[PDB]
C-alpha cells in the first residue's frame, strides 16, 4: 500500500529542484521492507532508474542474511545494470547509501570467494563519484582490497598513481580506517609490484594519520615502512613530526624485532641478520611480511656491493667474496651482472683477468635528455604551483577569521 | 643621471635613470609609485635609508634628422650584430653573482618563517623571476640562432 | 613580445637578402637576365657556408648552455612554488585552523 | 680526509676528482624531487585536517 | 716536488707510475655552479621550513 | 607493437567476460605476453590468481610458466631450453618466438654492456645460439675475437621556444 | 649551368626555414600578451571579491 505511492514521489522531483526530501525518503525508506521491492524494481527505469534503486539495493544489502537467495547473481547484475549505464547525477546527495552499498559489495565478496569482477565494475562507481582531478572517496580502499585479495594490481593503478586532494565526505559517508586501509593496501600494492618509492610514500601517509588510538593497519603499515625503507634506502627514513604520539609510544616498542632487524642492518654483517632473521621468524611470518625481510637480506647485499665502488675502482671477484661475504668468486659475479642489469652499480665485468671495473659515469648532463627530463620535473612543479594558487584563490574567496 | 651599464646588456633595454633630490627639511607630496627594482643585500640597506630624499624624473631620448637618416642606413648592415649577440657568456659573472645574492636574500627569507621586513620570500621570488626570465631570453636568442643557421642541411 | 622585436626585424631583413639573392639565381638559371658566373659563383659559396658549426663540441656545448639555463628554470619555478606554498599555508592556517 | 679510488688489480691509488657540473645537476634534480614528495605530503596533511580525519580513541 | 707541493709553491700534483708532473691548468666557469650548489642548499631548507608550518 | 594490442584486449577480456572465472586461452596469452614485457611481478601474480581446476585441465599453462621460473631466476640458457619444449599453434605459439627473439635482444645488450671480455662459451650460453654461430656474427658485427684463450672482448654502443615561453609566462605572470 | 637549381634548391630551404621561425615569434610575442591580459583580468576579478 505504502510502497506504491514513494514510486509516485520519486517521479513529482524529477526533472524539478531540489531533491533533500528524496534523501529523507531514502532516509526513512520502510524500515521493515518486503520482497516487493524487487518486483517494484521492474517497472523502475523511467527516466534512469532514479535514486530509488540505490535505497532498494542498500536495503537488499542492509539484510544481514540472503541477499536475494542462492539467486543473489541476478542481484550482483542488476547492481551492475545500476553502476555501468544508469549512473546517476545527484549522487553527491546520496554518496551516503552509495558509499554503504560499495562496502557492502566488497564486504559480501570478500565473505564469499573471489572478488574479480568487482574491481571491474567498482572503478565506474568511483569513476562517476569523484569530480575531475579525482577526490579520496571510501570506495577507493575497497577496490584496493579486492584487487589485493584477487591477486590482480594492473588495472587498480590509475586510481593509486594520482596524489589526489581533497577528501570526499558528503553527508558523512567516511571513516578515519578507510583512509587507513587505502594508504595500507595501496603500499602494499606498490609494494607487490616492486615500485618501493610510492610504497614508501603510501606506508607513510598512512602513519602520519591523526590517532588518539592504535590500530592493527597503523602497526602493520609501519613494520612494511621499515622493512621498504631498508630495501629502497641503507637505512630506516625518518618520520616526520607531525606523526601521531602513539607511533614512538605504542606502536615502536611493539615493532621491536624490526628496530632490532635496522640496528642489525646498519653493522653491515650479512650472517648477523641471517641470524636474527632465524631469531624472530616465528614473529615475521605471524605478520604475513616473510619475503620482504628476505629482499632486505638481497638488498644489505646490495649494499655491501655498492659500498666498494666509493673506495675501489679494479677489483679482484674473490676479493669481493672474501669482503661481501658471498663464497666463491662465481656468486659476485652473479650479483655484479644482476646489478648492472637492474642499473643498481655502473661496473664491468673482465673474466680473462678475473676482475670487476667500475665506472661510476652515468651522466654529464648534456643530453637533451636531461633537457626533456628537467622540462618534464618543471612541469610538475607548475602543476603544483598552479594547484596551490587555485587553494589559495578558494581561501581568499571564504570569510575571514 | 644613473646608468646601470651590466643590467643593460642582461635585460636587453636601457638601464638608465634621472633624478633630483628634495632639500634638507623638505616632505614628498602623497604620490609616489616606484618602479621596482631588485637592489643586492649589500645596498638595499642604504638605498631605503635616502629613497624618499629624491625623485625620479620622466626620461626620454631624441635625435637629429641626419642620426635618423644615418642609423636606418647603419641598421641595412648592423642586423647581422643582433644574430650574433652571444649575450649569456658576455656578462655571464653577473647573473652568478646575482644569485649568490638570491640565495642570501633566502636565507633571510627563511630566518623570518623561522619565528618571527615586509615579506622577504616575495621579494626574493620577484628576484629569482627577474633573474631567470633574462637568462630564458638569453637562451631564446641561441635557439633562435640555432633555428636559423644550423638546421638547413644539403 | 619587446625582447624578440629586434630579432624578428633581423630576421625580416635577413629573410629578405636571401629572398633576393634566391630570386637573382633563378632569374640568371630561367634565362631573360644576364648570366655571372662570379656572382652565382658566391651564392653558391654561400649555399656552402650552412648549417653553421655542426662538430659534436658545438653540440656538448648548445645543450650545455641549454641543460644550464633549464636547471636554471627549475631552481627559479621551485622559489617560485616554495612562495605559493609559503601563502596557501598562511591563510589555511588561519581560516581552516586557530593557528 | 683522502679522496681517493684503489686500484687493486695494478696496486696503485688513483685521486677522485669530483666533476663539479654533474654534482650540482645531481643534487639539484634530487632537491626538485624531495620538494615535490614533501609537498604531496603536505596536500594530504592539508586535505586530512580540512576534513577533521583522525582515530578515534574508543 | 713533494716538499713544494705540500707547501702550495708549486700548483700540481705527481703521476709516480708514469713518472710526471701533472700541473694544476684546468680552470672553467666553476663560480656559477657553486652559487647553484648554495641555491639549492637554502631551497631545500626553506622548502622544509615552509612544510613545517602545517603541523 | 600488435602485441601489446592483444595484451590490452586480454586485460579487458580478464574482467569484461566472467563471472568470476576468465578463459584459459585468454589466460595462457595473458602469462605468455606478461613474460614479453619482461613484468614478472604482473605473471607471478597472475599465476597465482589462476584456479588450480585451470592448472590441472590446462598443463600447457604450466609449461608457459616453467619459462616464467627461469625467467625470475635469470637463469638464459634454461628460457631458451624452455621456450622450445611445447607447442601450442596460433593461441601461444605465435608469441613464444617473439619472446625468444625479444630473449636474445635482451641478452645481446646485456653482454655489450655488462662484459668487456667473456668467455666464448658463456656467452654462446647466455645468447642460446652455438659457439661458432655466435662468434661468426659478433666477428660481423665488431666485436674483438680471441682463439686459444677462448675469449670475446665485446664493444659498447614550436618545439623549443613553446616551452620557453610558458616558463617566462609562468615566472612573469 | 644545369645544376644551379640545387643552389635556389638549399636557398628555398633557408627561405622556408627563416618564414618558420619569424612566424613562432610572432606566435610566441601573441601567446606572452594572451596569457598578460588573462591573468590581469583574472586579477581584476579576484580584487572585485575583496568587496563582499
Amino acid at each position: 500500500s505504502a510502497l506504491e505511492q514513494f514510486v509516485n514521489s520519486v517521479r513529482q522531483l524529477s526533472a524539478q529542484g531540489q531533491m533533500t526530501q528524496l534523501c529523507e525518503l531514502i532516509n526513512k525508506s520502510g524500515e521493515l521492507l518486503a520482497k516487493n521491492l524487487s518486483h517494484l524494481d521492474t517497472v523502475l527505469g523511467a527516466l534512469d532508474v532514479q535514486e530509488h534503486s540505490l535505497g532498494v539495493l542498500a536495503v537488499l544489502f542492509v539484510k544481514f542474511s540472503m541477499p536475494s537467495v542462492p539467486d543473489f547473481e541476478t542481484l550482483f547484475s542488476q547492481v551492475q545494470l545500476f553502476i555501468s549505464t544508469c549512473n546517476g547525477e545527484h549522487i553527491r546527495y546520496a554518496t551516503d547509501t552509495f558509499a554503504g552499498l560499495c562496502h557492502q559489495l566488497t564486504n559480501a565478496l570478500v565473505e564469499r570467494k573471489q572478488p574479480l569482477r568487482g574491481i571491474g565494475i567498482l572503478k565506474q562507481a568511483i569513476d562517476k563519484m569523484q569530480m575531475n582531478t579525482n577526490q579520496l572517496t571510501s570506495i577507493h580502499a575497497d577496490l584496493c582490497q579486492l584487487c589485493l585479495l584477487a591477486k590482480c594490481f594492473k588495472p587498480a593503478l590509475p586510481y593509486l598513481d594520482v596524489d589526489m586532494m581533497d577528501i570526499c565526505k558528503e553527508n558523512g559517508a567516511y571513516d578515519a580506517k578507510h583512509f587507513l586501509c587505502y594508504y595500507y593496501y595501496g603500499g602494499m600494492i606498490y609494494t607487490g609490484l616492486k615500485n618501493f618509492e610510492r610504497a614508501l610514500y603510501f606506508y607513510e601517509q598512512a602513519i602520519t594519520t591523526p590517532a588518539m588510538a592504535v590500530s592493527h593497519i597503523m602497526l602493520e603499515s609501519y613494520k612494511k615502512y621499515i622493512l621498504v625503507s631498508l630495501i629502497l634506502l641503507g637505512k630506516v627514513q625518518q618520520l616526520p613530526k607531525y606523526t601521531s604520539q602513539i607511533v614512538g609510544r605504542f606502536i615502536k616498542p611493539l615493532s621491536n624485532a624490526y628496530h632490532e632487524l635496522a640496528q642489525v642492518y646498519s653493522t653491515n654483517n650479512p650472517s648477523e641478520l641471517r641470524n636474527l632473521v632465524n631469531k624472530h621468524s616465528e614473529t615475521f611470518t605471524r605478520d604475513n611480511n616473510m619475503g620482504l625481510v628476505k629482499q632486505c637480506l638481497s638488498s644489505l647485499y646490495k649494499k655491501n656491493i655498492q659500498r666498494l665502488t666509493k673506495t675501489f675502482l679494479t677489483l679482484s671477484l674473490q676479493d669481493m667474496a672474501s669482503r661481501v661475504q658471498l663464497s666463491g668468486p662465481q656468486e659476485a659475479e652473479k650479483y655484479v651482472l644482476h646489478m648492472i642489469e637492474d642499473g643498481e652499480i655502473f661496473a664491468s665485468i673482465n673474466q680473462k683477468d678475473g676482475m670487476v671495473s667500475f665506472h661510476d659515469n652515468p651522466e654529464k648532463y648534456n643530453n637533451p635528455a636531461m633537457l626533456h627530463n628537467i622540462d618534464q620535473e618543471m612541469l610538475k612543479c607548475i602543476e603544483l604551483d598552479e594547484r596551490l594558487k587555485a587553494m589559495d584563490q578558494e581561501i581568499t574567496v571564504n570569510p575571514q577569521f | 643621471v644613473v646608468i646601470d651599464p651590466t643590467r643593460t646588456i642582461s635585460a636587453g633595454k636601457v638601464n638608465l635613470g634621472a633624478f633630483r633630490t628634495y632639500p634638507k627639511g623638505y616632505k614628498p607630496p602623497d604620490e609616489g609609485p616606484s618602479e621596482y627594482q631588485t637592489i643586492p643585500l649589500n645596498k638595499i640597506e642604504d638605498f631605503g635609508v635616502h629613497c624618499k630624499q629624491y625623485y625620479a624624473l620622466e626620461v626620454s631620448y631624441f635625435k637629429s634628422s641626419l642620426d635618423r637618416k644615418l642609423l636606418e642606413l647603419l641598421w641595412n648592415k648592423y642586423w647581422v650584430n643582433t644574430l650574433s649577440s652571444s649575450s649569456l657568456l658576455t656578462n655571464a659573472d653577473y647573473t652568478t653573482g646575482q644569485v649568490f645574492d638570491l640565495s642570501e636574500k633566502l636565507e633571510q627569507s627563511e630566518a623570518q618563517l623561522g619565528r618571527g621586513s615586509e615579506d622577504k620570500l616575495a621579494k626574493a621570488t620577484r628576484d629569482s623571476c627577474k633573474t631567470t626570465i633574462e637568462a630564458i631570453h638569453g637562451l631564446m636568442s641561441q635557439v633562435i640562432k640555432d633555428k636559423l643557421f644550423n638546421q638547413i642541411n644539403i | 613580445a619587446e625582447h624578440l622585436i629586434a630579432q624578428h626585424s633581423a630576421i625580416k631583413m635577413l629573410h629578405s637578402r636571401v629572398k633576393l639573392i634566391l630570386e637573382y639565381v633563378k632569374a640568371s638559371e630561367a634565362g631573360e637576365v644576364p648570366f655571372n658566373h662570379e656572382i652565382l659563383r658566391e651564392a653558391y659559396a654561400l649555399c656552402h657556408c650552412l648549417p653553421v658549426l655542426s662538430t659534436d663540441k658545438f653540440k656538448t656545448d648548445f645543450y650545455d648552455q641549454c641543460n644550464d639555463v633549464g636547471l636554471m628554470a627549475y631552481l627559479g619555478t621551485i622559489t617560485k612554488t616554495c612562495n605559493t606554498m609559503n601563502q596557501f599555508v598562511n591563510k589555511f592556517n588561519v581560516l581552516y585552523d586557530r593557528q | 680526509l683522502i679522496s681517493a679510488r684503489v686500484d687493486s688489480h695494478s696496486k696503485i691509488l688513483y685521486a677522485r676528482d669530483v666533476d663539479q657540473r654533474s654534482t650540482t645537476f645531481e643534487k639539484s634534480l634530487l632537491m626538485g624531487k624531495e620538494f615535490q614528495r614533501r609537498a604531496k605530503a603536505m596536500m594530504l596533511r592539508a586535505a586530512v585536517l580540512r576534513n577533521q580525519i583522525h582515530v578515534k580513541s574508543p | 716536488l713533494v716538499q713544494c707541493i705540500l707547501d702550495n709553491t708549486i700548483h700540481g700534483r705527481i703521476d709516480q707510475v708514469n713518472q710526471l708532473l701533472e700541473l694544476d691548468h684546468q680552470k672553467r666557469g666553476g663560480a656559477r655552479y657553486t652559487a647553484l650548489d648554495k641555491w639549492t642548499n637554502q631551497l631545500n631548507s626553506l622548502n622544509q621550513a615552509v612544510v613545517s608550518k602545517l603541523a | 607493437f600488435s602485441f601489446k594490442k592483444l595484451l590490452d584486449q586480454c586485460e579487458n577480456q580478464e574482467l569484461e567476460a566472467p563471472g568470476g572465472i576468465a578463459t584459459p586461452p585468454v589466460y595462457g596469452q595473458l602469462l605468455a605476453l606478461y613474460l614479453l614485457h619482461n613484468d614478472m611481478n604482473n605473471a607471478r601474480y597472475l599465476w597465482k590468481r589462476i584456479p588450480p581446476a585451470i592448472k590441472s585441465a590446462n598443463s600447457e599453462l604450466g609449461g608457459i610458466w616453467s619459462v616464467g621460473q627461469r625467467i625470475w631466476q635469470r637463469d638464459f640458457p634454461g628460457i631458451y631450453t624452455t621456450i622450445n619444449a611445447h607447442q601450442w599453434s596460433e593461441t601461444v605459439q605465435p608469441i613464444m618466438e617473439a619472446l625468444r627473439d625479444a630473449t636474445r635482444r635482451r641478452a645481446f645488450a646485456l653482454v655489450s654492456q655488462a662484459y668487456t671480455s667473456i668467455i666464448a662459451d658463456d656467452f654462446a650460453a647466455f645468447v642460446g645460439l652455438p659457439v661458432e654461430e655466435a662468434v661468426k656474427g659478433i666477428l660481423e658485427q665488431g666485436w674483438q675475437a680471441d682463439s686459444t684463450t677462448r675469449m670475446v672482448l665485446p664493444r659498447k654502443p614550436e618545439q623549443q621556444l613553446a616551452r620557453l615561453t610558458d616558463y617566462v609566462a609562468f615566472l612573469e605572470n | 649551368r644545369q645544376d644551379l637549381s640545387a643552389i635556389a634548391r638549399t636557398l628555398q630551404e633557408w627561405c622556408v626555414g627563416c618564414e618558420v621561425v619569424l612566424s613562432g615569434i610572432e606566435e610566441q610575442v601573441s601567446r606572452a600578451n594572451q596569457h598578460k591580459e588573462q591573468q590581469l583580468g583574472l586579477k581584476q576579478q579576484i580584487e572585485s571579491e575583496v568587496a563582499n
